[PDB]
């Protein structure tokens, strides 16, 4: 008069990412009100994409200066989420945890110099495929690139394309490879006049097709 | 592109701007009820244990998302492989109460016991940072409020705890591997063996 | 009345290591900023080293990088600096002094001073 | 070294005397941060001025700074008979830097 | 919801399966901020 | 030219021709108020909601980035609103916080303005994401104000002030001060700060 059940074997154990909810063991529990409380976010990339966050160069600084000697490439940095540049960005802090991305990364150059400094900077995309990034506007010119001026608006925003072979790229850079499988952005500074000892701020944020995948769990 | 930068306000460019095309965006994976929903270890546990979810390790997923975020509301379901006879007790419940069969108590199966809890903490929210204290003076202290109760059993070997129904709401700095002397935080990913 | 006091000095010998404390009253001692300065007997002030509230810059003078150590400790309102591997050169009156005022708040303010200690090296 | 100061100079009771603090090689600007001190012996130092221009409240008027012919000036207008003792400048240069002056033995007549 | 398949509803009910809320007298905050973000260019375009 | 912003608190106001907009923090009102806590005891005092003023920093040239100078909101105050921390137990605000750094067009630098709700000393690292929090710049080419706008937010849905602080005012330079010829030699940073929405509860005994 029982119903017979196969209870299989491979089935069941606890898996912790499972979907299963477990027995409730305490009852009937109100909890106070938390109606609109401030502040809340039901997404990371939405923190991610609203709050850009400042990148790390020289020793240790937000900002790349001009520099007097007649070299003209302020930075380089390799695309990847695991680079040093991107190290202290919240993007970075929240990609550890996820294998693969996928979409737009947003660059902020926010100009903080006197009114009497002016300037011409230049940022451009280089897509794998050199072996070393190039060191002079006039040969990054040829890849996807944009230049502007300092003036009343201090801050510049640039989506950095994602172009690559596979749909979603690893976050993680693997030991085995002397090249990052994503390009490079190289910051140039044009021309500048009266600008020594000026300061351009770039922060990162993802843009409106960014998306991270696969929640993993590393030592981080 | 070229907005007021001191303004703070947010501007977010897209590749349109350059002739390319925005593309199809799938968030699922970066939720918060999805991302919290997961057994986290509790690494350091006693024969009594109270249960703060400040006891995760700060470097884990979990844990550093739960750090990324002011003020927290989670409902709580709990993994405990214990020796013994395992009783949990609420909030403002007297350590003396452990002792009692009367609270919700699980007898040892086999494997190891899984439980539902309650939120029971008398606040809106928990917090993971408190600029103050309770008691009628370093801060470094959280009030002794901020728990979602305490267990006791004989011996407890193992406890997981899993934020149900997780709310988070205020960020806080969230940081990576820290990166010196060289381009990229370079690590072994899995390769096939060949 | 905001007054700085500070002991610890003596006697010591060449090579010697030694602590000096400053203990400091009437204020807040974690809003305030430390500057030690030693003046030799017959000489002019010279500054020695620099440490922020919470202890987030920490600067030293040329002549002094790394065989003094400078730390605090805001609880105890007490202030530390740690002299290793001194000199015949180093015996001066050292002083603590607190940087800020009213109208100063910065680096540049130095306006409590100690009533001195005396360390003397020698032979 | 670095920073020249008169070693000593001498003023009459209730007369006007200018100290000069400035620069081997330079010239002594805002940036620098100009500071005085009184140091009577057998006692701490004591400030005068910061910022070549400001004054503590205690520090009586007749003190007064400002900064001209590139280097720092201390004032000292209605000389008293406590106005005698060692005067020292203080000069910012780089933040591992702080310059003493050499520090004028005021004699008041 | 969060992380919870199982097409089948729950065998408990929810006044013991979970904690239920109050309320007093859409919510997102970030999620407003990302939306009403600047697009676009700001002056003229060639 | 819409960079001229009045901002009128009670009986006192503030006036700046190089504004940026204003900041409105974590929402852009106020939650509920009258809770179940208070018994509806809780009542307003308007007299509290004014500008009061306090000195931050000298911003000079020898700060480098990362240097921050803070200042918890509930702080000692010598008008009413301090006789209202002295006079009820429980209370609830938020804030209107205006910093200004007046130099001139002719220097440089950067200042970070931002509220921490439930600060706590940031390491090194984490200061490159001060962003995350309610926050403007200060820059000398473009503005000498930022104003920023927060609601009550914490735990408790009235807090006890001598025991816990919500908010703290974070100052960071981003930037290191620029000074040419024609420049300030430094700029003095200064706060005009004002509670919002004053709510008290729970009388308290005279102090003898």
């Amino acid at each position: 008069g029982i119903v017979p059940v196969a209870c299989s074997d491979g089935y069941g154990g606890l898996v912790t990412t499972d979907p299963k909810t477990a027995d409730p063991a305490y009852g009937m529990v109100y909890n106070p009100p938390r109606t609109n409380y401030p502040g809340r976010f039901t997404n990371l990339l939405d923190v991610a994409e609203a709050c850009p966050t400042f990148l790390c160069f020289d020793d240790g600084k937000p900002y790349v200066v001009t520099r007097a000697d007649e070299q003209r490439l302020l930075a380089k940095f390799d695309l990847s989420l695991a680079a040093k540049h991107m190290s202290n960005t919240y993007l970075s802090g929240i990609a550890q945890y996820y294998a693969q991305y996928s979409g737009t990364i947003n660059l902020h150059f926010m100009f903080t110099g006197s009114t009497d400094s002016k300037a011409r900077y230049m940022v451009a995309y280089v897509p794998p495929g050199v072996t070393t990034p190039p060191d002079t506007p006039e040969r990054a010119a040829h890849c996807i690139h944009a230049e502007w001026d300092t003036g009343l608006n201090s801050k510049f925003t640039f989506s950095i394309p994602y172009v690559s072979a596979a749909d979603y790229a690893y976050t993680a850079s693997d030991v085995a490879d002397t090249t990052n499988v994503q390009g490079w952005v190289c910051i140039y500074q044009i021309t500048h006049g009266k600008a020594e000892q000026d300061t351009l701020v770039v922060s990162v944020s993802a843009g409106k097709d960014f998306e991270l995948r696969l929640p993993i769990d590393p030592r981080a | 592109t070229t907005a007021t930068g001191e303004s703070a306000d947010p501007v977010t460019t897209t590749v349109e701007n350059y002739g390319g095309e925005t593309q199809v965006q799938r968030r699922h994976h970066t939720d918060v009820s999805f991302i919290m929903d997961r057994f986290v270890q509790i690494k350091p546990v006693s024969p009594t244990h109270v249960i703060d979810l400040m006891q995760t390790h700060q470097h884990g997923l979990v844990g550093a998302m739960l750090r990324a975020a002011t003020y927290y509301f989670s409902d709580l379901e709990i993994v405990v492989n214990h020796t013994g006879r395992l009783t949990w007790v609420p909030n403002g419940a007297p350590e003396a109460a452990l002792d009692n069969t009367s609270n919700p108590t699980a007898y040892h199966k086999a494997p190891f016991t899984r439980l539902a809890l309650p939120y029971t903490a008398p606040h809106r929210v928990l917090a993971t940072v408190y600029n103050g204290n309770s008691k009628y003076r370093l801060a470094a202290q959280l009030p002794a409020s901020f728990n979602y109760g305490a267990i006791r059993a004989t011996e407890i070997q193992e406890l997981l705890v899993r934020m149900k129904r997780a709310e988070l709401y205020c960020p806080r700095p969230l940081l990576a591997v820290k990166v010196t002397s060289q381009d990229r935080h370079k690590q072994k990913i899995i390769a096939p063996a060949k | 009345e905001e007054k700085v006091v500070e002991s610890g000095g003596g006697l010591v010998q060449p090579g010697g290591s030694l602590r000096l404390s400053c203990v400091g009253s009437g204020f807040n001692f974690k809003n305030y900023e430390i500057n030690w300065v030693r003046q030799a007997p017959g000489k002019a002030l010279e500054w020695l080293a620099y440490i922020t509230q919470t202890s987030d810059f920490i600067y030293y003078a040329d002549s002094v990088k790394g065989r003094f150590t400078i730390s605090r400790d805001n609880s105890r309102n007490t202030a530390y600096l740690q002299m290793n591997n001194l000199r015949t050169e180093d015996t001066a009156r050292y002083f603590c002094t607190r940087a800020g005022l009213t109208g100063c708040k910065s680096r540049h303010c130095m306006y409590v001073w100690g009533p001195g200690a005396e360390v003397v090296v020698s032979s | 070294q670095t920073v020249i100061q008169e070693p000593a100079m001498s003023v009459s009771l209730g007369g006007t005397v200018t100290l000069t603090c400035g620069f081997i090689s330079g010239s002594v600007t805002g940036t620098n941060y100009p500071s005085w001190f009184q140091q009577t012996p057998g006692q701490p130092p004591r400030l005068l001025i910061y910022y070549a221009n400001s004054r503590p409240t205690e520090v009586p008027s007749r003190f007064s700074g400002a900064i001209s012919g590139n280097k720092a000036a201390l004032t000292i207008t209605g000389a008293q008979a406590e106005d005698e003792a060692d005067y020292f400048c203080c000069l910012y240069k780089t933040n591992n830097n702080i310059l003493f002056g050499g520090g004028t033995h005021l004699t008041v007549l | 919801s969060g992380n919870t398949g199982s097409i089948i509803n729950n065998y408990y009910m929810q006044q013991y399966q979970n904690s239920m809320d109050t309320q007093l007298g859409n919510n997102d905050w970030f999620s407003k901020l990302a939306s009403s973000a600047f697009t676009g260019l700001f002056g003229a375009l060639l | 030219e819409d960079r001229i912003l009045t901002t009128r608190n009670g009986h006192t106001t503030s006036t700046t021709q190089s504004s940026v907009g204003v900041t409105y923090g974590y929402s852009t009102g106020e939650d509920h108020v009258s809770g179940p806590n208070t018994s509806g005891l809780e009542t307003r005092v308007v007299q509290a909601e004014r500008f009061f003023k306090k000195h931050l920093f000298d911003w000079t040239t020898d700060k480098p980035f990362g240097h921050i100078e803070k200042l918890e909101l509930p702080t000692d105050h010598k008008g009413v609103y301090g006789q209202l921390v002295d006079s009820f137990a429980y209370m609830r605000n938020g804030w209107d916080v205006e910093v200004s750094a007046v130099g001139n067009q002719f220097n440089g630098g950067c200042l970070l303005v931002a509220m921490v709700p439930e600060f706590k000393e940031f390491t090194t690292r984490e200061k490159y994401q001060l962003t995350l929090f309610p926050h403007q710049f200060i820059s000398p080419r473009t503005n000498m104000t930022a104003h920023i706008t927060v609601p009550y937010l914490g735990v408790n849905r009235y807090d006890q002030y001598n025991k816990h602080k919500p908010w703290t005012l974070v100052v960071m330079v981003v930037s290191p001060l620029t000074t040419s010829s024609i420049g300030a030699s430094q700029i003095k940073v200064y706060t005009n700060i004002a509670p919002t929405h004053v709510h008290v509860a729970g009388e308290l005994p005279s102090k003898e």
